[PDB]
């Protein structure tokens, strides 16, 4: 997966750095990716690793959550 | 084998070779290998060896960095599950060692006497 987790990678970096909640994050960019939408499976693909990405930067170490309530 | 076969018909008197003797040249060859049933170096030092080795020491170091919530693994908590998940027996001097290896190979980031902190590998 480490290719595409270069890629995905790469999305997220874009869309941090370009927007300086995480729900927002996976609906900017599968709202870009949709661009790139060859399949609604991999609409739903794309959209099922962010989702697991974002579960593993966020049970898995890079993450920062300043108070939970917005957190 | 070219330089031996060719001592092998230039006995028999053979100014060209038989592709035949080049057999025995080769079994000759098959002998140290015959004798080698009962290079290496590289091999042993592989993962499951060294790359193995500094494999599962970047994934535990992962581990308890997560389980750290990023703070650093020590060193000895490093050595504790690195012995403790036991199995290919990965000795406190070798983690030692493979450490060393991260840290200097910036695949590591860590310091102090008993104290491994952990790492960041950029590299």
């Amino acid at each position: 997966y480490d290719k595409y987790v270069s890629m995905m990678n790469m999305i997220v970096r874009k869309i941090a750095e370009v927007d300086r909640t995480a729900v927002d994050i996976v609906d900017w960019y599968l709202l870009q990716k949709e661009n790139d939408l060859g399949s609604l499976a991999e609409y739903w693909e794309e959209r099922r690793l962010a989702f697991k990405v974002i579960k593993r930067l966020v049970k898995d170490r890079i993450l920062m959550e300043i108070h939970g309530t917005r957190h | 084998m070219i330089r031996l076969a060719e001592a092998h018909a230039k006995m028999k008197l053979k100014n060209v070779v038989e592709l035949e003797d080049v057999q025995e040249a080769v079994r000759l060859i098959r002998s140290a290998i015959k004798d080698y049933a009962t290079m290496n170096l590289v091999q042993t030092g592989k993962s499951v060896i060294q790359r193995k080795l500094q494999e599962d020491l970047s994934r535990e170091i992962m581990n308890v960095l997560k389980d750290q919530a990023s703070d650093s693994m020590s060193f000895n908590e490093l050595i504790k599950q690195i012995n403790e998940h036991s199995q290919d027996r990965v000795e406190s001097s070798d983690i030692q060692e493979a450490l060393s290896r991260l840290q200097q190979e910036d695949k590591v980031i860590v310091l102090g006497e008993g104290v491994r902190r952990s790492v960041r590998l950029n590299n």
